[PDB]
């Protein structure tokens, strides 16, 4: 009753209202309410009775110490429950005991005391399970995690965790068709148990922030064995106590885990020569993000690497590569400015250097790289790229992007002369007086094209789009053109979409438009039309769409051929109830036309 | 005007906001000074949002004149740097971060700054803080 | 119509401008292939201007298609780097002119190009010509 | 008569008509007459008798091959004479009698033979001499050249000179105090006598082209000793053949010579090695231009260099150079893209950085040079220019200058905040949404600012210049500016000129304006004004000059006191007879004004 509702019975937002007792007055047959912040001392039965399609119930900070028998008893659809903040000291047999298709679990900051005692029992469905900042002590995984036929995750972070035994993952060694990812982060191991993991999978492990010394690290890291795993997280969090030196001998008792994909992140020491030590010749896919590199070197042939990702890491010069086996690469938000030299890589088919100031000075040819079957190229907010040769060696290649960079020398030649096979392009907001025709020349296939900010010779569009046919999405939008000549459009039998607007054009004609087959939707909006001059008749039959607001109507006694089918076809339109008109009588929504 | 610390050559202090009241314990050590310094910064509160796409808004003055607005993303949301933007709503929050930078000249004005922290998608207004510098 | 050599990929031509008549002679060795190619080029005639500040003016068409025009300086006129832009009116002038280039891709079409020298400061045109070249 | 006069009785050019005679008919006391490519077989007595102030006066490629007795009997102020092309067999004597004046001679390409029987004798003023492509076997300096107390060049270059002795510059060896440059370039020499130059001093040499192979060049720098120069020109020509290897012993016999500025110039067979070789190392003004350069890495500090100067040389990297002595540095124009690196330079005082895409990403602090004194700094026409800091410890500076580079996040803070001493500035065709007052501050002096393109915000000018008080010269041009805010050129005591044309302005008022004490010209044209609006008495009395073509006056009864204003002072403006007024009657040049 007192809250908020936003959309009917929908939403009803009831969150921050001095209460003490769930409300009655809502109107049943509700999707998701909300309650927060408010005081409820003890929860009682049978007080969901009414509602029977809420699928979406939070409870947070709700001051909560305790739960009768039965208080969840008729709830068929609730595919949510966050109970975080609430403090049980601890649970009873038989709750939650009315739910029947629930698909997540939030015990957070909850004063669980152990996994054990937890009577979750038989809840057929439960996709995720999140724990964290608990004060839990073992690690013993229960056994009827045997009947929950689907948890693909759990969450144990933050706790007081001390070691691990060949007792723990028991379960593990019985059951090997079981997916399940993990975590344990920021967990003050001092110790592993000798022979603990032994025939073991798992799909994610992860420690970030546990160790303090370097000796126990090598202990524990030397423990491990037999392992098979497929995402290793390791590194740290810039606001704790850490180590202080690192060697590439810490990482020693690495060369027994089987490994699929090493991901190192931030570190406070760190060395040219942490990387390509012996022990990750067989890492099938590196990784690694924020960290301070600053240099890179030669690296081993006998290295077996399918992947490179560089994020956000400083690098004061483009490193020089040799990997017969290495495939994309990729290296994004540097945090400096660069300039590209020729490398050599045999079998790449991925390439994004982009949000960098890259000046790539000899642009664009085979030498550059020196190889064949790329297939994604992207150089995008980047800076000058003289253009120096049009693409000669890279005959196959399947999309292509500027969006903020200057491209310069593209009209004393035409450019783009050789990619037969292409499917996309844009050229958008390079500064571009496109004063040459024929540029985009040579090539065929090409099914977009994004021209928003781009002037013209003497502000008129002129014959540019010949031998151009696949071209179904077209954009010449927030540029000025102050007419059109006369024969553009001629051939552009597919042609789904025509976006024109923001732009100074006093009057529009239908001798174009008339050639478009398959035009649905057409936009000519901002550009102070005053009225046709064609047949009115010729347009194509296949149109559903167009747009005219904000445009300077001549209103005083002349064509009105064009004031009445205005006034005929306002199905077609939009806002047809919205349009004055611009006479010697001003500041009147006046359409009336009695003619 | 609840904490405020006395340096050699600065004068700070906040104060909550006028139109949004969210409780915030917030300081730093030791009390910076207009050039190099280096030290950390407490942090301690309640979420009230989920801290995952968490920035800022920051609207600056310089002795009367207004200047452009600044907008600094803090925690990208994906495999982040620090430890406190791993929270939930109701889940107490306490932290400690280091710093440190080098100084470049500064006249000698009243500036005024206000500081909006913002959610990412549900686009909110965490807190409001007047923050106010004299550099003397 | 003096001069003209034929080569695998090209098919070059000259002849005299329409407002103007000086003689020139020019030639290059080998006839020269739209790839990658090294050689010379001879010059000789006689000067009728200073030569010391020398350039071009190019007017191009590309199959009918215009394109914008091009200047290039080729005796800046202060410590420069060939011999014969130190000459004066009525001074025999011969040299000989090494070059090499490599290629890029080329449309088939047929192409022009008017040529033009300008002298620098008393401006005015040295020679014109007319410069036909079909790729093929 | 039949020849094309330019100007009343001055510079009749009459140039290739088919004449065999001086022409009569030309008026006299004329100026600088213009003779060539004319057949005159044989040149008479007496025909310049009539001319008086004739003081240019050209022949070439005249084919003549003989001269009268006297033929330039009276010519009282003839400053130049050109003879090229003219063949001559043979001079004779008495010759160049008449002349009385003459600063200049040209005998190129005249068929000589040597200088000894050349009758010049007595022409007590000749300042420089010409000669080239000659017959010359001989390199012998004769005697007559004791009279003529001013001669400050000699050339023989592309001659027949074989060998040189010791005979010759014996006058040289008696005249202590001559002073006389020299060239001998493009001479296949091929031996010096030993102990050729002795006691001797020059202010120019000049080699380039001459030497085939290796030791012969040895051989001559070696034979070379106690000489004393000014200017060495070492190099060759790419359209001749010449050397194939260059080694740093071949400028070996150079530990002998006193230089004072050494110059090489282009070369085909090139190492880093040249540099720095041991007899380089009291050459007091290093220089190279056109050199295929590539690295330049360390070089000893017990060198002696005063000034460095590379022009036009590729250098794929910003050198390194610590040297304590070395003091303007000039790098321009260079064929590549490179990036600013710190250097340590105790004692510079210029810099020119100019027309390079050079790129300075941490920007213009003292750690970046390391030194004082600092006089004029120039990088224009490179590229983005990231601001990281205002200048420091350059706190010492004459002249500054971008013109058309990117010059980004100039308004996040106040730069030019610690040029408290500087007297120029250029801030010209860089994109910059000037959007923050208070930009220009901190620069007290500062004689001359150009910001002709420069966008503003919502197109009005806004209270930029202040505390900005010494400053004659403004510019404020090509920028579109809608209207103009109240109270701009406050205080502008001393401004003697103030640019403001091709810029949108329906109207100008006289509230502006008048404060300027001292403005004597004021331009405002192209900018469509109506008509005033102020008491059109309150301008400042010292104005002299106004500009008001091209602009659109409502010409309908109205407003009659400007249109009378304009009709009185025609003094002050310009083409008063030309302006013409817009109303419903167009296509009149209507200034009647009857009221
Ligand atoms: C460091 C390391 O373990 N490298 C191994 C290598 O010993 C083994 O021969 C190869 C094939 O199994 O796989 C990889
Ligand atoms: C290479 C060479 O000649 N260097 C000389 C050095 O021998 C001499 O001591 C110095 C002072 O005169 O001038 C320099
Ligand atoms: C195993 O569980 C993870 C949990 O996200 C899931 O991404 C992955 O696809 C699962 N593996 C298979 C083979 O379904
Ligand atoms: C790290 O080790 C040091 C030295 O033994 C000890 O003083 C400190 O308490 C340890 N810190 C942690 C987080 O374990
Ligand atoms: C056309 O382009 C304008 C440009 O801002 C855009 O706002 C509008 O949504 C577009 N209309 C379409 C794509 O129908
Ligand atoms: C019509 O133009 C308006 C103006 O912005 C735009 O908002 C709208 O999306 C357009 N409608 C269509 C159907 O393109
Ligand atoms: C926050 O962490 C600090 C770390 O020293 C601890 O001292 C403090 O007790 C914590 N917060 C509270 C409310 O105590
Ligand atoms: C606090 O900030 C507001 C702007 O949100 C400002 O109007 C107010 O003046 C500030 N408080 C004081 C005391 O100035
Ligand atoms: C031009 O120089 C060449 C160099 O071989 C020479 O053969 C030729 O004779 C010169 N010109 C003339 C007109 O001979
Ligand atoms: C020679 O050049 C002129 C332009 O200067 C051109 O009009 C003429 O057609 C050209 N000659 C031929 C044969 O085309
Ligand atoms: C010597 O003659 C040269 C010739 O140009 C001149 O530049 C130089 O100033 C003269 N030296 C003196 C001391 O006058
Ligand atoms: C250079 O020397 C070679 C070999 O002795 C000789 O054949 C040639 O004529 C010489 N050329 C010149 C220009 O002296
Ligand atoms: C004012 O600036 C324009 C800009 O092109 C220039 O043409 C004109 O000569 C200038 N007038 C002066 C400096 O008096
Ligand atoms: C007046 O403006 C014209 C227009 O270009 C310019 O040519 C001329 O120099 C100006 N005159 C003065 C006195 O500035």
């Amino acid at each position: 009753n007192p809250c908020i509702e936003v959309v009917p019975n929908i939403t009803y937002q009831c969150m921050d209202q001095k209460l003490s007792k769930v409300p009655d007055d809502i109107p049943s047959s509700t999707k998701n309410i909300d309650l927060s912040f408010n005081p409820l001392k003890i929860l009682k039965s049978y007080s969901f009775s009414n509602f029977s399609e809420l699928q979406w119930l939070d409870l947070s900070r709700c001051e909560i110490e305790t739960i009768e028998d039965k208080a969840w008893h008729g709830l068929h659809h609730l595919s949510n429950l966050i109970l975080t903040g609430n403090p049980i000291q601890s649970f009873s047999p038989g709750s939650f005991s009315g739910l029947t298709s629930l698909e997540n679990l939030v015990a957070v900051e909850t004063k669980l005391a152990s996994l054990e005692s937890f009577p979750i029992g038989q809840l057929i469905t439960l996709k995720k399970l999140n724990v964290a900042h608990n004060f839990i002590h073992s690690c013993k995984l229960p056994a009827y995690f045997s009947n929950l036929t689907n948890l693909v995750h759990v969450d144990l972070s933050y706790n007081y965790i001390q070691t691990i035994t060949v007792n723990d993952l028991q379960f593990l060694r019985e059951n090997p068709q079981v997916n399940l990812s993990l975590d344990m982060s920021l967990n003050p191991i001092d110790f592993i148990q000798d022979q603990a993991f032994q025939g073991i999978k798992l799909h994610e492990l992860t420690l970030r922030g546990n160790f303090n010394s370097s000796n126990i690290m090598k202990t524990c890291l030397q423990n491990l064995a037999g392992l098979h795993v497929h995402r290793l997280i390791l590194g740290e969090f810039k606001d704790e106590r850490n180590l202080e030196i690192f060697e590439p001998s810490i990482m020693e008792g690495l060369c027994d885990v089987t490994i699929d994909e090493f991901r190192l992140t931030y570190t406070n020491d760190f060395s040219d020569d942490i990387v390509k030590f012996h022990c990750l010749a067989n890492v099938s896919a590196m990784s690694l993000a924020g960290v301070s590199i600053k240099y890179l070197e030669d690296v081993p042939k006998h290295f077996k690497w399918q992947s490179l990702s560089i994020i956000r890491c400083q690098l004061k010069q483009f490193p020089t590569l040799d990997l017969p086996f290495l495939k994309s690469l990729t290296l994004t938000m540097n945090k400096g400015s660069i300039s590209f030299k020729k490398v050599a890589l045999p079998s790449l088919s991925y390439l994004d250097l982009s949000r960098n100031a890259l000046s790539f000075s000899g642009c664009c040819s085979y030498s550059d790289l020196g190889t064949n079957s790329l297939r994604h190229l992207d150089l995008s907010f980047n800076g000058a790229i003289i253009m120096s040769a049009n693409f000669m060696g890279l005959e196959e290649l399947q999309h292509l992007d500027f969006q903020h960079s200057t491209l310069k020398r593209v009209t004393e030649f035409s450019a783009f002369l050789s990619l037969e096979k292409l499917l996309y392009l844009d050229i958008s907001y390079t500064n571009t007086k496109i004063d040459f025709d024929g540029i985009f020349l040579g090539l065929t296939s090409l099914n977009t094209l994004k021209m928003a900010g781009n002037s013209f010779k003497d502000n008129t569009l002129s014959n540019v789009f010949a031998n151009t046919t696949n071209l179904t999405f077209l954009d010449l939008s927030k540029c000025q053109l102050e007419q059109i000549s006369w024969g553009v459009f001629d051939t552009l039998h597919r042609l789904q979409l025509l976006n024109m607007s923001h732009n100074n054009l006093l009057f529009l004609d239908s001798s174009h438009y008339n050639q478009l087959y398959s035009l649905s939707t057409l936009d000519c909006s901002f550009n102070r039309i005053e009225t046709s001059k064609g047949i009115l008749q010729h347009f194509p039959k296949s149109l559903a769409f167009f747009n005219l607001t904000n445009n300077s109507v001549a209103c005083i006694c002349e064509h009105q051929k064009f004031l009445q089918w205005v006034k005929e076809q306002k199905q077609f339109l939009v806002n047809v109830e919205q349009m004055t008109c611009a006479t010697p009588v001003e500041m009147n929504t006046s359409l009336v036309l009695d003619f | 005007q609840q904490w405020f610390c006395n340096s050699s050559d600065a004068i700070i202090s906040y104060s909550y906001c006028d139109h949004l009241k969210f409780p915030i314990s917030i300081s730093s050590e030791p009390c910076i000074r207009l050039r190099g310094t280096n030290g950390f910064v407490h942090v301690e509160f309640i979420p009230r949002g989920n801290l995952k796409y968490l920035y800022f808004n920051l609207f600056i003055s310089v002795n009367s004149i207004e200047l452009p607005k600044r907008k600094e993303v803090l925690c990208h949301g994906h495999d982040d740097d620090y430890s406190f933007c791993r929270a939930l709503k109701g889940e107490t929050v306490n932290t400690s971060i280091p710093f440190s930078f080098e100084g470049i000249l500064f006249p000698k004005g009243h500036y005024r700054c206000v500081a909006e922290a913002i959610a990412g998608d549900t686009e909110e207004k965490l807190f409001c803080l007047n923050f106010t510098i004299i550099h003397r």
